[PDB]
This record gives C-alpha cells, structure tokens and sequence, in this order.
DNA sequence: TATATATATA
DNA sequence: TATATATATA
C-alpha cells in the first residue's frame, strides 16, 4: 500500500496531534516564530498545547494534521487538561495566538 | 502555561 | 468473624 | 534469579493474605477439616488477624509472614490493620483450631 | 487502594 | 507485535 507522508513544513496557525515521550498525542497549534527572537533549532516548529497552554518545539516526525488524524487521536483521555485540549482544538483554537 | 519537558 | 468479600 | 514463593501451605502457616481493594493482610492458613464440604482445588481457608475474618484464597496471594514482614508488615490506618500486626506476633493462635 | 495508559523488553 | 513495568489519575 502506497502511504501519503506527513508534512515536512508547518505555518503558524496550523492545528495539529503533537507528540511527545510519555504523554499522549495531544492537540495543539503551531505558534508563531517572531523575527527578532532568538532562532529556533533547525526544523523544529514552536508548538502551543490546547487545555494546559503549555509550549515546546518539535518536528515534523512528532507533528499530526489535526483533521485527518482526529478519528484515531481525537479520542477521550483523563490525562490532565485533555479533554478540555479536544474542546479548544475545536471551538476556540486561536487561544492566545499572536500569529494572525 | 510553561514549557514542557 | 465472617466471609471476606 | 528469583526464590519462588510457595505453591502448598499447611494448617498453621502464617502469611501476608492479598485480597482486592486491601492491602497485604497479617494472616494465618487454617486446617481444612474432613467431614467438610470440600473447598475449590487450590485454594486455602484463610483467617485474617485483626478483623478475624475468613476467606479462602490460593498461593498466588499468599506470602510467607516471615520473608515478606519487612515489605508488608508496615503500619496501616484500614480498620484492624495495627491489630491484626500485633496478633501475628503475640497471639497468632487466636481461634486456631488445626492444633 | 485500583485503573489507565504510557514505555521498554523480548 | 505481544508482554511486563512504571507513572498519572480517580
């Protein structure tokens, strides 16, 4: 089966599944990488994590589009702030947004 | 609100 | 003095 | 490398008694008496110090008092826990009817 | 206490 | 991939 790959380049604004060691994917925003900051490490992309607004960066291999991978990961978790991340995904993804 | 990991 | 469970 | 812990115990064993929901209970196994309705295969009539209670349980919740003390034997605020220590140690015969 | 649910191991 | 352990949550 030929397999369509996943981004390798993201813009600011983007909704994605992030994924990181220990917790699980977890919907989030590609931020913004202002100008006049400090540069990024290559190929990572400032991430922005619905329901604990917490913030990393990360690449492309731990990164998921949001809607066509939402049926697998879009499903109900108790880890803490979770759920309340499913519901800003949705209904108010541009918390706290500088980008546009 | 702070960095993770 | 009884049946646990 | 690792000492298996026992698969048979007889009347009079004292032990560490895992139920669900409990921690590991001071315990002791009782004697089967013949003439009895026979138990489940494997599976031993325990009495739990403290609460004096029974159940029957197998070897796989069963650890042997002495080698497991240490890991188990610490104090506990479930009700007859702190009792149940002291009667292991001081009268592990209450009720005992085996001998 | 137990259940979820992660990761590491085989 | 299937198993066994460690961490987070109720």
């Amino acid at each position: 089966s030929m397999a369509r790959p996943r981004p390798r380049e993201y813009k600011a604004g983007d909704l994605v599944f992030a994924k990181m060691k220990g917790y699980p994917h977890w919907p989030a925003r590609i931020d913004e990488l202002p100008e006049g900051a400090v540069k990024p490490p290559a190929n990572k992309y400032p991430i922005f994590f619905f329901g604990t607004h917490e913030t990393a960066f990360l690449g492309p291999k731990d990164l998921f589009p949001y809607k066509e991978y939402k049926d697998k990961f879009g499903k109900s978790n108790k880890r803490k702030g979770f759920n309340e991340g499913l519901w800003e995904i949705e209904n108010n993804p541009g918390v706290k947004f500088t980008g546009y | 609100g702070g960095v993770k990991k």
